[PDB]
């Protein structure tokens, strides 16, 4: 009867086209502002002093870029970790010079993605679902907050944060290799196993369902039209695909349970990306990966090279060349 | 002035009257239904289905 | 620049207050089980 | 393959050469990394990269520093590179060992093995010792 | 009846491990690729080929051990044990790097023999052969990297060695010298690998969260007998969920599980096309409109020109120790350093 | 066996301690046994940290994390961060070891011989999760203890010995907190700051008067709010917003313990007041400034004017100006211009680094400190070799800050996942559909057309 | 190291922090011996 109850009834209605919910009250204003500023800053945005040395790096399309090289540049080294909104900038020209829109996009992104995650919970509550799709979405939220939030914190500047682009991503990955040795760190190892394993069990499960489909169509029409939507009959012989994989490797390595099978597809990647995103986090605070340089010696004591020493000389090439003007002192403490 | 240690970033006095009239303008909406109810009615559930 | 700043704290604590007083609005009872 | 010709290092300013027993080269590495190696790792100096532990750089000091007797001289009394004034107040030493807690327990044979490690390491690794990151 | 029928009936007999006709190609060749790797990473060194240490005898752990590629002087020889290089000696065969071609060749006939295994079991069980066609994805990555990439290059030396950190340098060797991340075929491959990991994390978490009540226990894993005809999760609910969260959603289980096949496999085929184009050094190295402008205007900087200076560090610093056969003796004064690093 | 198989409960062996939700004696014995393990570790770790103590190396080079908390309390510490005694550290690790054998016996008694439910025999200790008067009493009793435990810091810092102030005039030493700060505009000044750079929400407490003065207000709140929740009952709005069940209270804690998990992991990276650099090693920001100060001293001895020394980029090579106007150090160290450290604050002014004081008054203990904090920067590896990621294997050092900021930070994300799991289940266990969708009554079928 | 009346037990103390890991493994050993029921 009241105005608030007629507003709570609408905002929590599943009869809307898109469910809004109470998290959409701060998902939609956040992500539309992260979007509408990203499209403008990617297309039309002046160059940005990223190294704090007043050498402005172009990143937008109107200043001679493309899809690959164009990128929303991170904020300045001069700012660093300080909060830099528009009203604390004394003009928009001073805001866009010093890496303004990187903080406006990222902070409205991480609020909107952490609200998109809670929104996946909310609709599962109002639909009668068991709730935990949003726990599986915690794994890219862990990884998005690792390269945009946690790594600028432990390194003390948003300038070490990830550039919102495509070539800026590979500037981020290579400089992160030289300074932290991520490939030898066992948490990037535990998530390469998460996505190689994840793409394995995806294409391994998706093939054994498509292999054992039941005849419901003719050879002229499509294979997919043998599934009517909302039917109650099972659309594939699960005993058939169990007997196949029960002979392809051996018998006891096969899940006859389809529920425990469809749980292992959700376990393996998500655990692999939780562990990986806490690799960037523990390497944000300079707890680097393994270092086996000069580890094998002869009885005389001369250093015998290994593959890690060849990997070290690739890291030394990126270390002596990243931010080639920003350094003045012999050790990259930042 | 960015790195000042001021509460909620309230630099000027005018920003307070923005905050108080934001929480209260929806609080007064909320009290139009969930306010003025019996504050002495209990349940032995995990969850209450009392009224609107 | 102190006119924009006023506009943001309106918009933030408008939607934050809809969030805060959304879950205070007997939100566990809004399920498909009963009521 | 630690031959005694390779363990034979120069010991005095005149140029006599004596050999290091195999416990000297082993304690010489453990003590150097624990005491000196925080800044003098691999022969370079972190806090002053001009003055290294190179056998070229030890020889060009105004007292010649290549000898074992010259290095243990430096530890008990560190002068500068031109040897005019003392920097015992800032370099860890025996004379100024009340400030540095790391050097309150060192014997004569312990400095004899640390200086043994500084001298015998350019003979093992010819270019890695104090060559910087180019020769890692 | 005949002699062929007795052999055909014996191989296809139900037993512990299904042998079949294809097991005569798989089980000898896969056993020797795997055992050739465990031996080569334990005992055989890389001291004469690369000038490294890549064994457990030489102090390397699991990470820094490898079965390494042979010398550049060998060229593309197959390095047969009886060949003109090894000449029957086992010990000189291992020091030249003969185990690496032993692993790669008997491994390539393991992936032939394992994909034939998936056609044979599908014909006996009587199903469609999409496992054997999705496994053709990983065949196109082994062939076009461990085989077709060193063939276009100077020798077998520029191939990935079969060891954990030896793959890791091959990742770094391919950025500095080839600019591999800029190649659109890797970009369509990352979209399939991160896209394939995405689909199993969603389909894992949506089936498990729209389950029906089939029991009174709190454990839902117990409430599934395998031979039941009732579906175990509400497809109508899961469609209604994602149609409001994400906006668009699958309404077809046959199209869904096919789409979980197409996305991971295509990322292995599109990325396999590009690595064949790097055997020929047809790399996507530069945007010339970016390069002509940065030469004429010494103020124009992008992130893209920042990656070239990172590649000069990879091309100069590691190439001295990368290729000891070529004898790069760089002075200290040609190596590109930055300011004060 | 009844109550300890899936036929009676419905929980498998792997989710086996979920059988303890609706028994109270077995659940009490479980919480006092895990409390017996928290104690037992801390006693046995400090004895492990005493038996490997060497007076030669500093306190942070030896890789300890627990005997540096007691040195902040002031036991066995001397002036300048020099640990003297290490007989009182032995004494603390025995009391936290003997006592776990008593808390161990409560965990083995109450969970193997105690009654399954306390509500039958012991009406004071027995409870129900759905009850709301008892649960605020359990919250109230265990809040007055957290009030009293906060005053033990205050009693110890004002009366019993004192605490280690690294800002203490004359050098870092055990200092009695005479006059703590009791201003709520200052103490709650911290709690309502920005969490970003320069403000640094609650990490940025920069003297021991605000620390010890702050733990007073915590003891005031936790006792008045402890008495508040004993007497009262949850209000009308608080009964409508929560789920009053067993697992829901567990997912309330896991959200809040993750807040404390990140914050203790960010104290250890930035704060050099509660965590003195003499004990925990230099911070991330502090070792970046100690490098630029060392080469400032180095090239000042070569007769170089360091103020007018034009850098290679055109900025200051040594001294430049911050974006708020202050004289700072230049390089990549310009990001850490908020670094307030007891060896650089002698060189401050109103404006910043006083150029007259740099040209004339640099004391050799600052040179011995900046050279110590350059070589022991918090940059390590998992095999515990120091330096940069491309450093050779000779040193054995990873800073104890980097172990605390990478492990309590590591856990504090997984306990945020524990807030997501255990509250998704508890909100759905209250509503009835945690076991799945009913086949007879599906809620989606009784809705509108889909669009 | 430990005080002089306690230098004898320096091997036993080195094992002691490991012992809380052994309680995590003690649960699974107990679940194996009960037959996971
Ligand atoms: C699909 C599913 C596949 C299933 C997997 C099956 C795996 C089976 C394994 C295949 C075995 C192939 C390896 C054979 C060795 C190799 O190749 O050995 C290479 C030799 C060629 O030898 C090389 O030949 C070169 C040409 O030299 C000549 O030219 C020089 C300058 O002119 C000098 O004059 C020199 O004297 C003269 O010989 C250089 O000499 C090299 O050093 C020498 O090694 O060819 C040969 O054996 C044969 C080459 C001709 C056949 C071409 C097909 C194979 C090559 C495909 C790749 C083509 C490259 C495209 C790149 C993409
Ligand atoms: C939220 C979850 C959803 C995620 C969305 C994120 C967008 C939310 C909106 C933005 C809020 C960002 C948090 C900023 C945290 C930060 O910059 O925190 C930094 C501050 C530390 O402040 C530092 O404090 C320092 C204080 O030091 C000063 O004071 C000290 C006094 O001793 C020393 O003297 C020191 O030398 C001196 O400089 C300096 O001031 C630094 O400039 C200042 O940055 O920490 C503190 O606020 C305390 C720690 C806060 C917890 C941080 C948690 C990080 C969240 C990661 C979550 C990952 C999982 C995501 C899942 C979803
Ligand atoms: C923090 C660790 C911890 C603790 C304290 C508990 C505690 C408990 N669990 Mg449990 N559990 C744990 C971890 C833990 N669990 C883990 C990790 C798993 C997964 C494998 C399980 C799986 C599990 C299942 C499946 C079940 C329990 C059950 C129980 C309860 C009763 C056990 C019982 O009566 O059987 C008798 C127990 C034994 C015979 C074990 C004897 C081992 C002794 C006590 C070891 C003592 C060693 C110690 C050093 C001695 C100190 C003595 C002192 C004087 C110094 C008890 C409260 C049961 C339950 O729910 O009860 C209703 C049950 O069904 N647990
Ligand atoms: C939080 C922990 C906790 C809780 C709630 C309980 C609760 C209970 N225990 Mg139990 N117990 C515990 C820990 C705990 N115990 C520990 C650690 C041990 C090992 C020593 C035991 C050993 C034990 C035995 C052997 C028995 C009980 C019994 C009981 C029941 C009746 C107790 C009674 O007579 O009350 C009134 C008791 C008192 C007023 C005496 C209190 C004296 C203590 C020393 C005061 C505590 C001082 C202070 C608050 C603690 C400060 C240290 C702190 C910072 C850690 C009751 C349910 C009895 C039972 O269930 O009957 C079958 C029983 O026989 N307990
Ligand atoms: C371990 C810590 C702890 C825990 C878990 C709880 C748990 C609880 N407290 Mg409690 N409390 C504690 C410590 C704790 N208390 C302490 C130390 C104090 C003393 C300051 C209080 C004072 C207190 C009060 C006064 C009330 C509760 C209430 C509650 C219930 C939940 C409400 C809530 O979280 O809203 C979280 C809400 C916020 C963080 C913001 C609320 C903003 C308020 C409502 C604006 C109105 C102004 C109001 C007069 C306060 C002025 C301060 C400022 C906001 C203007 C719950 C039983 C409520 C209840 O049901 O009472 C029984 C209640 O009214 N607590
Ligand atoms: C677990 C994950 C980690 C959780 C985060 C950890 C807590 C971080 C510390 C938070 C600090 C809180 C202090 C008060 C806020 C503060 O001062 O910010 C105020 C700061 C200060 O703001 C700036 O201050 C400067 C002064 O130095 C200048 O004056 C600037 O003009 C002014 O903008 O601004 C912000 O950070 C705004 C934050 C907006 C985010 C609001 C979204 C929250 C919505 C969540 C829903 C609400 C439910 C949660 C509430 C219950
Ligand atoms: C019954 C049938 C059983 C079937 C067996 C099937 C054979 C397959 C086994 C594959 C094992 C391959 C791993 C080799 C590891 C090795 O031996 O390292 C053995 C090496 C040897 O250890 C090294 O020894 C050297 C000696 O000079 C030096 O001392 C090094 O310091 C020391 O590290 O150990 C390690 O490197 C330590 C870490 C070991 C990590 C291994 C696990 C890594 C994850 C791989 C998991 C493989 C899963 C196999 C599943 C089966
Ligand atoms: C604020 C949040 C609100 C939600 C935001 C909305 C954004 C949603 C994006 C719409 C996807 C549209 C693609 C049409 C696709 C289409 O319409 O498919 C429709 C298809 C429905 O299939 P049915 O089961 O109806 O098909 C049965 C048979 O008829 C098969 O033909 O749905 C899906 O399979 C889509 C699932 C994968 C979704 C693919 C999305 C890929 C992400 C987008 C990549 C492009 C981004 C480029 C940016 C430069
Ligand atoms: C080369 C060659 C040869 C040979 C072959 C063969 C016969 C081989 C085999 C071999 C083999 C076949 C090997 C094997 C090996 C194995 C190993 C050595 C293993 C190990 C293991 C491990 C170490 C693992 C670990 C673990 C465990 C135990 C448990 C837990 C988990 C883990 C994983 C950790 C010939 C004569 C033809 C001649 C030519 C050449
Ligand atoms: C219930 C249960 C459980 C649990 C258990 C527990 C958790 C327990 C705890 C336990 C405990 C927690 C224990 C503790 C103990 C301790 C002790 C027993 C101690 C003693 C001490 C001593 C003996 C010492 C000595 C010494 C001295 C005096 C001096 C110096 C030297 C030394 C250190 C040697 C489980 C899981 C199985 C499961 C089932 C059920
Ligand atoms: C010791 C010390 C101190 C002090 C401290 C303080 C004084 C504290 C405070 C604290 C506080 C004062 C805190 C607060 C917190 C709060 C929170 C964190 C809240 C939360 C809330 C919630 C969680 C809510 C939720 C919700 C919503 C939103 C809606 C509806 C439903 C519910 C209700 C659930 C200082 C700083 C001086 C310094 C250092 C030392
Ligand atoms: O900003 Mn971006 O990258 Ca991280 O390391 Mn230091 O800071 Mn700068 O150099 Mn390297
Ligand atoms: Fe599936």
């Amino acid at each position: 009867v009241s105005l608030w109850e007629r507003f709570c009834a609408w905002i929590t209605s599943t009869e809307n086209r898109l469910y809004i919910g109470w998290f959409g009250c701060l998902m939609f204003p956040t992500l539309l502002t992260a979007t509408s500023c990203f499209i403008i800053a990617f297309i039309a945005a002046p160059p940005v002093d990223i190294d704090g040395i007043r050498e402005p790096v172009a990143g937008s399309l109107l200043y001679g870029n493309n899809i690959i090289s164009g990128a929303v540049v991170p904020s300045s080294n001069a700012i660093g970790m300080h909060f830099y909104p528009i009203w604390e900038a004394a003009s928009i020209d001073e805001w866009l010079y010093n890496g303004g829109p990187y903080q406006l996009i990222v902070l409205h992104f991480l609020l909107g993605v952490s609200a998109y995650m809670g929104r996946e919970w909310e609709l599962s509550y109002r639909l009668g679902m068991r709730p935990w799709i949003f726990v599986a979405f915690s794994a890219p939220v862990a990884a998005a907050s690792a390269v945009f939030l946690v790594y600028p914190i432990g390194q003390g500047s948003f300038s070490d944060g990830m550039p919102l682009g495509i070539s800026g991503t590979f500037n981020f990955m290579l400089v992160f290799q030289a300074e932290h040795n991520i490939l030898m760190h066992p948490f990037h190892m535990a998530g390469v196993a998460g996505v190689f394993g994840g793409s394995l069990f995806s294409a391994m499960h998706g093939s054994l369902v498509t292999s054992s489909l039941i005849r419901e169509t003719t050879e002229n029409e499509s294979t997919n039209y043998g599934y009517k939507f909302g039917q109650e009959e099972e659309t594939y012989n699960i005993v058939a695909a169990h007997g196949y994989f029960g002979r392809l490797i051996f018998q006891y390595a096969s899940f006859n349970n389809s529920r425990a099978l469809h749980f292992f597809l959700a376990l393996w990647p998500v655990v692999g990306i939780w562990i990986t995103s806490m690799g960037i986090s523990t390497m944000a605070f300079n707890l680097n990966g393994f270092n086996f340089n000069q580890s094998v010696v002869d009885s005389q004591g001369r250093v015998i090279n290994t593959w890690a020493d060849i990997l070290n000389r690739a890291n030394l090439g990126i270390e002596v060349m990243h931010e080639r003007n920003a350094h003045n002192f012999p050790l990259d403490l930042a | 002035t960015e790195g000042t240690n001021e509460w909620f970033g309230v630099d000027d006095l005018r920003l307070l009257a923005v905050l108080f009239l934001g929480h209260w303008a929806i609080l007064s909406l909320w009290l139009g239904s969930y306010g003025d109810s019996n504050e002495d009615e209990d349940f032995f559930g995990e969850i209450d289905y009392s009224a609107r | 620049m102190l006119t924009l700043k006023i506009l943001v704290y309106t918009t933030v604590i408008f939607f934050v207050s809809l969030f805060i007083f959304g879950f205070l609005s007997s939100d566990p009872s809004r399920n498909p089980n009963r009521k | 393959d630690l031959d005694e010709a390779t363990r034979t290092v120069v010991v005095d300013n005149a140029g006599n050469t004596t050999v290091l027993t195999p416990e000297q080269v082993k304690r010489g590495k453990r003590l150097f990394n624990a005491t000196c190696g925080a800044c003098h790792v691999g022969g370079i100096t972190k806090t002053n990269p001009n003055v290294g532990l190179d056998p070229e750089a030890l020889s060009l000091a105004t007292p010649r520093r290549d000898n074992i007797s010259a290095l243990v001289d430096y530890i008990k009394n560190p002068t500068t590179y031109d040897g005019l004034e003392s920097i015992a107040e800032v370099h860890p030493s025996i004379k100024s060992a009340d400030i540095y807690p790391r050097m309150r327990s060192l014997t004569d044979e312990d400095l004899y093995s640390i200086a043994g490690h500084i001298m015998l390491s350019p003979k093992i690794a010819s270019e890695k010792w104090g060559g910087g990151k180019i020769y890692y | 009846r005949g002699l062929f029928d007795l052999v055909d009936d014996w191989l296809k007999k139900d037993r512990f491990v299904f042998v079949g006709w294809s097991g005569l190609l798989l089980f000898p060749t896969a056993y020797l690729a795997a055992g050739g790797w465990m031996t080569g990473t334990t005992f055989v060194t890389s001291w004469y080929t690369h000038g490294l240490a890549s064994s457990y005898l030489e102090g390397c752990n699991f990470l820094t051990a490898a079965v390494s590629t042979p010398a550049n002087s060998v060229g593309h020889s197959l390095l047969l044990l009886w060949g003109p290089e090894a000449q029957g000696d086992f010990t000189r065969w291992c020091q030249i790097g003969g185990l690496w071609t032993f692993v790669a060749l008997h491994g390539a006939f393991g992936l032939i023999g394992f994909c034939l295994r998936q056609f044979e079991i599908a014909r006996l069980v009587g199903i469609r052969p999409y496992n054997a066609i999705a496994f053709s994805g990983p065949i196109a990555v082994f062939v076009s990297v461990f085989l077709l990439y060193p063939l276009g290059q100077a020798s077998w030396f520029f191939a990935p060695s079969f060891g954990v950190a030896a793959i890791f340098r091959f990742l770094l060797f391919l950025q500095g010298f080839h600019n591999w991340t800029l190649n659109p075929f890797h970009m369509m491959g990352v979209a399939g690998i991160l896209g394939g990991a995405l689909l199993c994390a969603i389909h894992g978490a949506t089936v498990e969260n729209t389950l029906f009540e089939d029991g009174d226990a709190a454990n839902t894993f117990r409430a599934f007998t395998p031979t039941q005809s009732e579906e175990t999760y509400s497809m109508v609910t899961a469609n209604r969920f994602w149609s409001q969260i994400f906006g668009v959603a699958f309404s077809n289980k046959r199209w869904l599980h096919f789409f979980m096949l197409f996305v991971p496999v295509t990322g292995l085929w599109t990325s396999s096309i590009g690595i064949v184009g790097l055997a020929l050094n047809l790399r996507a190295y530069d945007f010339v409109s970016q390069e002509l402008r940065a030469a004429e205007d010494p103020e124009f900087e992008t992130f893209y020109t920042k990656n070239h200076l990172l590649d000069e560090g990879i091309r100069a610093w590691m190439a001295a120790q990368d290729q000891p056969h070529e004898n790069f003796v760089f002075p200290e004064e040609v190596l590109p350093r930055g300011n004060a690093l | 066996i009844a109550g300890r198989d899936i036929e009676s409960t419905g929980f498998a062996w792997w989710s086996g301690n979920a059988r303890l939700i609706n028994v109270s004696g077995k659940l009490l014995g479980a919480h006092v046994a895990h409390a017996g393990l928290m104690v037992f570790w801390a006693g046995a770790m400090v004895l492990f940290e005493v038996s490997h103590f060497v007076p030669e190396k500093p306190t942070y080079e030896q890789g300890f994390i627990l005997i540096q908390h007691l040195a902040t309390l002031g036991y066995g510490i001397g002036p300048g961060g020099e640990i003297t005694s290490t007989v009182p550290y032995f004494a603390v690790g025995v009391i936290h070891l003997i006592s776990s054998a008593i808390l161990g016996f409560g965990g083995i008694y109450h969970s193997l011989l105690g009654p399954d439910t306390l509500e039958e025999s012991f009406p004071f200790f027995g409870y129900d999760w759905r009850d709301k008067n008892k649960m605020t009493t359990i919250l109230g009793i265990h809040l007055c203890l957290l009030g009293l435990g906060s005053f033990l810091l205050v009693i110890k810092a004002m009366y019993l010995g004192g605490v280690y102030d690294t800002w203490a005039p004359g050098g870092g030493d055990v200092r009695y907190i005479t006059t703590p700060t009791l201003n709520p505009i200052v103490i709650f000044g911290y709690v309502f700051r920005s969490p970003f750079g320069g403000d640094g929400w609650v990490v940025s407490v920069n003297n021991m008067e605000d620390v010890i003065g702050g733990h007073i207000w915590v003891g005031i709140l936790c006792i008045t709010g402890g008495i508040w929740h004993i007497f009262t009952k949850p209000f009308a709005w608080a009964r409508r917003a929560f789920v009053w069940s067993g697992e829901a209270y567990l997912s309330y804690s896991l959200a809040a313990i993750s807040l404390m998990g990140f914050t203790a992991a960010l104290y250890s990276w930035y704060n050099n007041t509660a965590y003195p650099s003499e004990l925990y090693g230099p911070t991330g920001p502090e070792a970046s400034q100690a490098q630029a100060f060392t080469f400032l001293v180095r090239d000042q001895r070569l007769g170089a004017n360091v103020s007018s020394a034009q850098g290679p980029t055109g900025l200051g090579k040594y001294l430049m100006r911050s974006p708020s106007g202050e004289i700072i150090f230049g390089g990549e160290t310009m990001r850490f211009w908020d670094l307030r450290a007891p060896w650089v604050e002698p060189l401050r002014g109103p404006n910043g680094l006083d150029i007259n004081k740099i040209k004339n008054d640099i004391q050799p203990w600052q040179e011995r400190r900046a050279a110590e904090y350059m070589t022991h920067a918090p940059l390590g590896s998992l095999n515990s070799v120091g330096g940069v990621a491309t450093e050779i294997n000779s040193v054995n050092y990873v800073s104890p800050r980097s172990w605390l900021c990478c492990s309590h930070f590591f856990l504090a994300f997984f306990f945020l996942v524990g807030h997501w799991w255990h509250s998704g289940r508890a909100r759905a266990a209250a509503a009835g559909f945690e076991k799945g969708i009913n086949r007879a009554n599906e809620p989606v079928l009784s809705m509108r057309p889909i669009d | 190291r430990l005080p002089e009346a306690y230098v004898v037990f320096s091997p036993i103390v080195d094992v002691l922090p490991i012992i809380p890991v052994f309680f995590l493994l003690l649960a699974f050993v107990w679940q194996a011996a009960i037959g996971f029921r």
